[PDB]
DNA sequence: CCGTTGTT
DNA sequence: CAACGGGCGGAACTATGCC
RNA sequence: GGCAUAGUUC
């Protein structure tokens, strides 16, 4: 159930749209902003 | 004297003009009830307020 | 304030 | 002996500024 | 719509 090497994150789960809902003018959550920054750095 | 029966009250009462105040806290601004109303978005629990 | 971990 | 980290009440009601 | 701050009741 917990292999030691799995604790090194190489695949990052993305929570669904229910965990980070949009805001009604559409606003993005703190999680969404951090996800966008992370994927920006990752593709760079 | 008693109001309903008209008979004297045995104990004499202490009565006089005192200066009273009506505070801001009324009941029409505090009564509240709920039965299956609006519901929060993130948790899908009832709203607050 | 006081449970962990390091340094000595 | 020294440094570090987590822990610290319960409910409720208005208002105002800002993203 | 949300975040924050202030005041008040018990």
């Amino acid at each position: 159930y917990a292999r030691p090497e799995w604790m090194i994150v190489t695949v990052l789960p993305v929570p669904p749209l229910s965990v980070r809902p949009a805001v009604v003018a559409r606003n993005q959550d703190d999680l969404t902003h951090k996800l966008a920054d992370i994927v920006k750095i990752n593709n760079q | 004297y008693n109001g309903f029966t008209g008979r004297k009250i045995t104990s004499q009462i202490f009565i006089g003009p005192t200066y009273y105040q009506r505070l801001k806290h009324m009941v029409d601004d505090k009564i509240h009830s709920r039965a299956r109303g609006p519901i929060q978005i993130l948790n899908r629990q009832p709203m607050e307020g």
